[PDB]
RNA sequence: GUCUACGGCCAUACCACCCUGAACGCGCCCGAUCUCGUCUGAUCUCGGAAGCUAAGCAGGGUCGGGCCUGGUUAGUACUUGGAUGGGAGACCGCCUGGGAAUACCGGGUGCUGUAGGCUU
RNA sequence: CAGGUGGGGAGUUUGACUGGGGCGGUACACCUGUCAAACGGUAACGCAGGUGUCCUAAGGCGAGCUCAGGGAGGACAGAAACCUCCCGUGGAGCAGAAGGGCAAAAGCUCGCUUGAUCUUGAUUUUCAGUACGAAUACAGACCGUGAAAGCGGGGCCUCACGAUCCUUCUGACCUUUUGGGUUUUAAGCAGGAGGUGUCAGAAAAGUUACCACAGGGAUAACUGGCUUGUGGCGGCCAAGCGUUCAUAGCGACGUCGCUUUUUGAUCCUUCGAUGUCGGCUCUUCCUAUCAUUGUGAAGCAGAAUUCACCAAGCGUUGGAUUGUU
RNA sequence: CGGCGGGUGUUGACGCGAUGUGAUUUCUGCCCAGUGCUCUGAAUGUCAAAGUGAAGAAAUUCAAUGAAGCGCGGGUAAACGGCGGGAGUAACUAUGACUCUCUUAAGGUAGCCAAAUGCCUCGUCAUCUAAUUAGUGACGCGCAUGAAGGAUGAACGAGAUU
RNA sequence: ACUAAUCGAACCAUCUAGUAGCUGGUUCCCUCCGAAGUUUCCCUCAGGAUAGCUGGCGCUCUCGCAGACCCGAGCCACGCAGUUUUAUCCGGUAAAGCGAAUGAUUAGAGGUCUUGGGGCCGAAACGAUCUCAACCUAUUCUCAAACUUUAAAUGGGUAAGAAGCCCGGCUCGCUGGCGUGGAGCCGGGCGUGGAAUGCGAGUGCCUAGUGGGCCACUUUUGGUAAGCAGAACUGGCGCUGCG
RNA sequence: GCCCGGAUAGCUCAGCUGUAGAGCAUCAGACUUUUAAUCUGAGGGUCCAGGGUUCAAGUCCCUGUUCGGGCGCCA
RNA sequence: GUCUCCGUAGUGUAGGGUAUCACGUUCGCCUAACACGCGAAAGGUCCUCGGUUCGAAACCGGGCGGAAACA
C-alpha cells in the first residue's frame, strides 16, 4: 500500500540541520574528487539536482567517474539476499570525502616510517595495532585515607 | 494551451535553427488499400460477423496534441512532428496574457 | 476468501543459507559509463603510447 | 450511552489528540480545573497534599470530573468555601474511539462487521502515569487531615490505585517549604500570583535595583 | 596594533543601548556636462574633493538577550541480551552491557588565508 | 447482388478485490505525511489527503527589488482603498494535495527569447535488477540569454500516464515491388500521434424457485468454542431522596465485577449432509427464591408489606387471540 | 431444404386468422408526452449497390442524383402503459369550490378498502367473548386500491375464513 | 404438462479415452542431501510464469601428504565470515521539550492603549476613577502517530595494504598562462604479509517441490475484546521423535 | 468521425446588410359611478460567443459552447 | 443506534453590515350606524455553549429538543 514515490519518507532525511538553511557553502564546491577515493553520499536538499536516491543516504562508495558537476560512484546496495554494486551520478553537493580511508593511510605513511627507521637502526617495533589488552598490576596508593564508607539511601516518596 | 504560430527552432534538412510555421495536425483518412485495411476487408468478407476487436471502452478525455512544423526557408519545406502533453483546451496563436490587468466586469 | 498479504518472515534465513554474497571485486575495474570525451582521449594516449618507446628504454636503460 | 471505563482503563493505542485530522471530537466533561480561592496568595496556603497514581493508565475525564466534584465539596465542608485551592493536573488530551454496532436482531442490514472497522471520536481521557499528580490541594497547615480526607474520597472515582502524598514543596511552587520562607525574605523569590518568581542573580542591573529599593 | 580588496569556516561573528577612534583607508559629503537610469541624480551611473567622524565601520562596555562550551539534572529517563523473577492484570524489580534532554549554575563573545596600506 | 427490419432463431459473454456473497467502496495505475519500531524495505475495506489536469509562460536566461504581518503618521478614509517611515528569518509566495527546499532566492516586476529543439549511448527509481513512465550525469550539433563566468535540452523536487497488431503523419534525390525498364501504387526502415483507467493493455447484458455439474468447511445460514461491546445480574464511594436522618428502604456523578438465559463480533469444527421454528410429551439439573420451612432488619403496634440470610426438599395452574418464542 | 409446393380451404367477411377480458346487472373516467402500431408525403435531413459526370495513363479518387428504412408530421390507450408536485384563495381555525403554474402528456373520476392488496399495525371505533394479534361492520392523504377491468349479485364449489 | 417408469428438450450409436486451474488414487528396500507457503507480472485471488529456497553433475584452485621403523628441522595458504575490535560516517525512534518554533491547553499576577461591557454622584474635560473584557509583559498547569531545539540503546555503510606505498620516465587529439592539471602506460625499490577470532575457497550447467501457512517472547496497527484481523525481529511447528 | 438543424427581454415566437418587433410578466396612466375585463405608455433584449465576407450582419462564412437528428465504427 | 433536515414575534414564517410578511392584539382612517377594506403601533437576546474575523441569527465545533430515511 506505501506508494513508490522517489522522495517517500524523506521529510527529515533531506531536510537542512536545524539554522543551517540558506546558501550553500562554497569549500563544498571546491573540494577536489579524484577517481578512487573513497566518499560519503550524504544527500542535502538544498539542491535538488543530482540527488541520491534515499537508499544510498548514509552509504560510502569509490569514485569512477568525474564530471563538471557531478561523480560517478560505485556504491553497494543489498537487494534481498544479494548484494550488488550499483554505480549512481551525485552532484558534488551530496558528496563528501571519508576519513576512514585517511585514518588508515596515515597508519601507513607512519608504519612506513617507522619500518625504514628499525631498518635504519637495527631495533624491531612492534607495527600490528592490537586489541585493547587486559590492564596490568599496579599499586594503588591510600594516601593517608580511609577509602570512604558508602551506604545505599533510604528510600522517599519525591511526588 | 496556448501555442503561437510561428517559432524558431532546429531544422533537421537546413541542420540549424530556422524559423518554423506551426500548426495542428490531423489525422489523415484511411486509404483502404493500406495492407491492414485488406486484411481486414476480406477477413470481414463472408460469414463470422465480426473477426476483429471494437475497443468501445474508452477511459482518456484528452489527446496529445501534435504540431505540425514546417520550415519557411524557401528550398526547405521539410516537416515535422512535435508532441506536447495532454490538454483539454487548445489554441492556436491567441492572445497572449497580460498581468497588470483588471478582472471585467 | 481473503489471504495473508505480504510478509518477509523466514526470507533472511533464505538469504542467509547460500550467504549474501559481496560483489566480486578485481583488478582493472570496467571503464564504461565513464566520460566519453575523457575515454576517447584515454585511447588516444594507449593508440601513441607506443612512440616514445625508445625514449622510455634509453631512460631506463 | 457510554461504555464501561474497563474498555479503555489502558493506554493501547498511540496519543490521539484532537487536531486537524482527528475532527468531530466531543468536548469533556471537565471545564474547571482550578477551584476555592484561586486568588490566594502564595503564603497564605503553605500546605499541599497530592493524589498520585500508581498505575500507568488511562482516567477519563468523567471521572477526573466526579473526582474533582466530590473533593470540593468535602473541602468547602470542611475548611469553608475559601480555605483552600485545588487544582487537577491532568488535562483528557487523549481521545478515544467507539465503532458503533447495530444494537438490534439484524447482521445483514448494514452490520458488515469488522470491514472499516476505525471507529468515531467517543469522548476523552488523561493519559497518566506512575508517580504522575491527579490533582493538588493546597491550604493551611491546620487542614493536613481534611485534605488527606479529601483525596481519599476523590479516590473512589478512579480506576486504579491512588496515593495520598503530603508534599515538601510549598504549597504550588517547586521550592520546598524549609527554604522557602528564607529565600522570600532574601529576595531570591517574588510573590506573585498564586505562585512565586524565581529572580536569578543575572541579567541586568536595573533589575536588581529595582528590588532593594 | 589596525585597516582596505577578495575570501574560508558561517552568531564565540547576531541583536539592543552607551563610550572611544591617532595615521592611512573606508565612508558620509559636493554636483549632473558627458555615460546611464529615474514620478523624483533619493537609488543606479557618471564627474569631483569644501566639510565631517554625526552615521556606517572598527575597538570596548552591559550582574544585557541570544549563541558557543562545561557542570548539574543523573548513572536519572530510555535501552541490547536473560530468567519456570514478582503481580489477576496494569505494570514493576533484578542480572548483563550502553546511556540521554530541560529547569538550575559557571566560563567565553570570532578565528583565519592571500595581496596591499597606516602606525617612530 | 445491395440496403433496411429481424430474440422468430443461433453462438457467446455478463471483471476483480471483499472479515461469506450481494449493495456500498476502490484499498485495481499513481503521489504526500503517518503507520514504520532513528539505514533501506514492511501489511489491513489503517489514518489525513491528492491525481487522469494547468502553463508561450506559470518554460530559458539576465537585471532590479522584498514578502506575510505589525507599529506610527497622512483630506474624505472608517477594521479593510492609497501615500510615508520603522520593525519584520521568511511567520508570504512558488498552479494544485502534502512534505521538503528557497531571501540582492526558487518569490515579485521587467528586458530578450524558444534548451518544451536534433541525436547516440550510460545510469537511477519500481525491479525479476524486465518493460513503460519519470529522473540524474555526460557527449555531439544547433541555438537563447548575460558584460561575463555560466545557466538552459520544460515547470524547485517528490505524481500527472500506456505494449504487440492496425491506422495516420513526417524523413532519407533511401531499400523492395518477384524476367528487364519507366511511372503510379503498395511494402519497408526511423521518429511522433489515434489506447487499452480491470491503467504489463479480452471485444461483452440479465434471469432462473424449473435448474445442472466439479468442488469448497479455503466461505455464509443452525449447534458448539474464544470474546462480552450490547443484554441480564451484582459490588465500592455517598451528593442527595426519605416531614428530621446518607446508608429502614433507595443511590446521582463516577468506578470494579460476574453471567452466557439477549444480540453482536469471529469463522476453529461440519458442505462424499450433525434434519432447520414452535407446540406436544418426558426426565434431570442450576439458583440469581415466586410460594412453603427456620431465621435477622424496618420509616415492623396488630394485620398487610418490604429488605436480607441458610435453603432448590416440594410446587409453580385452567383458558380467549396469535404458527408463534 | 426445394417446386406458384402445402394447411386454413369440400373455405369467402353471419368466414377464416390474431389477441385481451371473462356469465348476468351496472359502469368502464383523464392522458398520444415515452415505447409500440399505423397513415399522407408537404418542399423536405440522412441513406447501399448499380447507374451518371469529371480528373487521371489506368488502377483509383471526387462529385451529382437520392429505394425502403429512420427522422419530420397526423391518428391510435377494450396497444403496452401512466394517472405527481408547488403557489395563492371562503368572516374562528382548518380544508380549498376558484385562479395559476413545474416535470413530462394527464394528474386517480365513478367506485372499493388495514380487502387474497396497509409497512407503521395487534391501525381506531362498534359488535361478538369472562378474556379475541381471529371474525364482522364502519372510517380512510390508501408504504404501494381502482376501472376489459372496477363494483355488485342469485345458484354452484372435495376452494380460504369466523 | 405429456411424448414407452426418462422431459425446462426423449431414446440409440458415433465424434469420444470430449475438457476439467477441481475431487479421489498413484504399487520394492536401504543410504545421502533436503525445502516453500515470500518478491514481481498475469480477467491473477483453489492456477501459472518469475526470482528465492532444494538436489544432482561437475570443473578451477589452496594446504600438505613425508620419512622402510623411529624421527619438525621475525617467518608459516588462494580466499572467506548472520562475530567482535579500532577509526570513520549515516539516522530522528525511545526519551525529553513547550518560561524554544508549529498546533493544543489551565490559572493567577503586573501594566498601559482600545468600537470591551460600561460606571457607584462623572452630559459638563467618565469633573472623577471603581470594575469586567481584549491586548501586552514576566510567570504557571497539562500535551502531540501525521510537532520540535536537543537526543540515546539496538542498528546501516566504508576502511583496517603487495590490486599497497614510494621513486623516476613516456603518451594524449582531453585540460591549459605555465616544466598546467588529469588519465593511461613503462621501468625500479620496498615483505615486520601491517586488528581479534574462526573457517579451505572460487565458478558453471541442469533442476524438482513450493508460491493456502500457523505459533511464541518482544515491538506494533484496527477492534470493548477475541483461540480476532494485519505487520516487524528471531526462533519454532509444519518436516520432529525424545525427557 | 461524416452529413445537417437550432440557440435571443424574466418566459415564448416572428425578423430586409440602409436604425429589433409581438404577446405574457412589472410599473404608471386611460375607459367605468366603482371593481373586474379592456386600451395606451415606460423599462426589459446572457441577439450563444470570437474572427472575417463585409460601407452596412440578429441575418452571411469559418472556429468553439451546449441542445439535438440520420448515419459510420478492426488500435 | 445511525443518517438527513429543522430549532426565529403568541403562531406559521423568509432572512455577516442593526429582522420581512400574514394571522393573533390594540389603535387610527371611512360610515348615519355596522360589516369589510386601508394604514399605523406592540410583539422574535433568532435552541444552548464555545470559536475565527472589525462585527455571526447566518460561518465553524460541541451538546440538547423535534420530524422524516435507514437501522
Ligand atoms: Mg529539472
Ligand atoms: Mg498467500
Ligand atoms: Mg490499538
Ligand atoms: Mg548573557
Ligand atoms: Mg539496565
Ligand atoms: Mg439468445
Ligand atoms: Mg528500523
Ligand atoms: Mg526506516
Ligand atoms: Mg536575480
Ligand atoms: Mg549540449
Ligand atoms: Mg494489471
Ligand atoms: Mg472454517
Ligand atoms: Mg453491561
Ligand atoms: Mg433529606
Ligand atoms: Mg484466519
Ligand atoms: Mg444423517
Ligand atoms: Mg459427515
Ligand atoms: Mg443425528
Ligand atoms: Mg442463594
Ligand atoms: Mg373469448
Ligand atoms: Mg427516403
Ligand atoms: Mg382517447
Ligand atoms: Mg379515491
Ligand atoms: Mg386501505
Ligand atoms: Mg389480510
Ligand atoms: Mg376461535
Ligand atoms: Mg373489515
Ligand atoms: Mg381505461
Ligand atoms: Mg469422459
Ligand atoms: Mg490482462
Ligand atoms: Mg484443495
Ligand atoms: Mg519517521
Ligand atoms: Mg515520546
Ligand atoms: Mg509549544
Ligand atoms: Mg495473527
Ligand atoms: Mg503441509
Ligand atoms: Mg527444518
Ligand atoms: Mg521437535
Ligand atoms: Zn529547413
Amino acid at each position: 500500500t506505501n506508494t513508490k514515490g522517489k522522495r517517500r519518507g524523506t521529510r527529515y532525511m533531506f531536510s537542512r540541520p536545524f539554522r543551517k538553511h540558506g546558501v550553500v557553502p562554497l569549500a563544498t564546491y571546491m573540494r577536489i574528487y579524484k577517481k578512487g577515493d573513497i566518499v560519503d553520499i550524504k544527500g542535502m536538499g538544498t539542491v535538488q539536482k543530482g540527488m541520491p536516491h534515499k537508499c544510498y543516504h548514509g552509504k560510502t562508495g569509490r569514485v569512477y567517474n568525474v564530471t563538471q558537476h557531478a561523480v560517478g560512484i560505485v556504491v553497494n546496495k543489498q537487494v534481498k539476499g544479494k548484494i550488488l554494486a550499483k554505480r549512481i551520478n551525485v552532484r558534488i553537493e551530496h558528496i563528501k570525502h571519508s576519513k576512514s580511508r585517511d585514518s588508515f593511510l596515515k597508519r601507513v605513511k607512519e608504519n612506513d616510517q617507522k619500518k625504514k627507521e628499525a631498518k635504519e637502526k637495527g631495533t624491531w617495533v612492534q607495527l600490528k595495532r592490537q586489541p585493547a589488552p587486559p590492564r596490568e598490576a599496579h599499586f594503588v596508593r591510600t594516601n593517608g585515607k580511609e577509602p570512604e564508607l558508602l551506604e545505599p539511601i533510604p528510600y522517599e516518596f519525591m511526588a | 494551451v496556448n501555442v503561437p504560430k510561428t517559432r524558431r527552432t532546429f531544422c533537421k534538412k537546413c541542420g540549424k535553427h530556422q524559423p518554423h510555421k506551426v500548426t495542428q495536425y490531423k489525422k489523415g483518412k484511411d486509404s483502404l488499400y493500406a495492407q491492414g485495411k485488406r486484411r481486414y476487408d476480406r477477413k470481414q468478407s463472408g460469414y463470422g460477423g465480426q473477426t476483429k476487436p471494437i475497443f468501445r471502452k474508452k477511459a482518456k478525455t484528452t489527446k496529445k496534441i501534435v504540431l505540425r512544423l514546417e520550415c519557411v526557408e524557401p528550398n526547405c519545406r521539410s516537416k515535422r512532428m512535435l508532441a506536447i502533453k495532454r490538454c483539454k483546451h487548445f489554441e492556436l496563436g491567441g492572445d497572449k496574457k497580460r498581468k497588470g490587468q483588471v478582472i471585467q466586469f | 476468501a481473503k489471504s495473508k498479504n505480504h510478509t518477509t518472515h523466514n526470507q533472511s534465513r533464505k538469504w542467509h543459507r547460500n550467504g549474501i554474497k559481496k560483489p566480486r571485486s578485481q583488478r582493472y575495474e570496467s571503464l564504461k559509463g565513464v566520460d566519453p570525451k575523457f575515454l576517447r582521449n584515454m585511447r588516444f594516449a594507449k593508440k601513441h603510447n607506443k612512440k616514445g618507446l625508445k625514449k622510455m628504454q634509453a631512460n631506463n636503460a | 450511552g457510554r461504555r464501561p471505563a474497563r474498555c479503555y482503563r489502558y493506554c493501547k493505542n498511540k496519543p490521539y489528540p484532537k487536531s486537524r485530522f482527528c475532527r468531530g471530537v466531543p468536548d469533556a466533561k471537565i471545564r474547571i480545573f482550578d477551584l476555592g480561592r484561586k486568588k490566594a496568595k502564595v503564603d497564605e496556603f503553605p500546605l499541599g497534599g497530592h493524589m498520585v497514581s500508581d498505575e500507568y493508565e488511562q482516567l477519563s475525564s468523567e471521572a477526573l470530573e466526579a473526582a474533582r466534584i466530590c473533593a470540593n465539596k468535602y473541602m468547602v465542608k470542611s475548611c469553608g468555601r475559601d480555605g483552600f485551592h485545588m487544582r487537577v493536573r491532568l488535562h483528557p488530551f487523549h481521545v478515544i474511539r467507539i465503532n458503533k454496532m447495530l444494537s438490534c436482531a439484524g447482521a445483514d442490514r448494514l452490520q458488515t462487521g469488522m470491514r472499516g472497522a476505525f471507529g468515531k471520536p467517543q469522548g476523552t481521557v488523561a493519559r497518566v502515569h506512575i508517580g504522575q499528580v491527579i490533582m493538588s490541594i493546597r491550604t493551611k497547615l491546620q487542614n493536613e487531615e481534611h485534605v488527606i480526607e479529601a483525596l481519599r474520597r476523590a479516590k473512589f472515582k478512579f480506576p486504579g490505585r491512588q496515593k495520598i502524598h503530603i508534599s515538601k514543596k510549598w504549597g504550588f511552587t517547586k521550592f520546598n517549604a524549609d527554604e522557602f520562607e528564607d529565600m522570600v525574605a532574601k529576595k531570591c523569590l517574588i510573590p506573585d500570583g498564586c505562585g512565586v518568581k524565581y529572580v536569578p542573580s543575572h541579567g541586568p542591573l536595573d533589575k536588581w535595583r529595582v528590588l532593594h529599593s
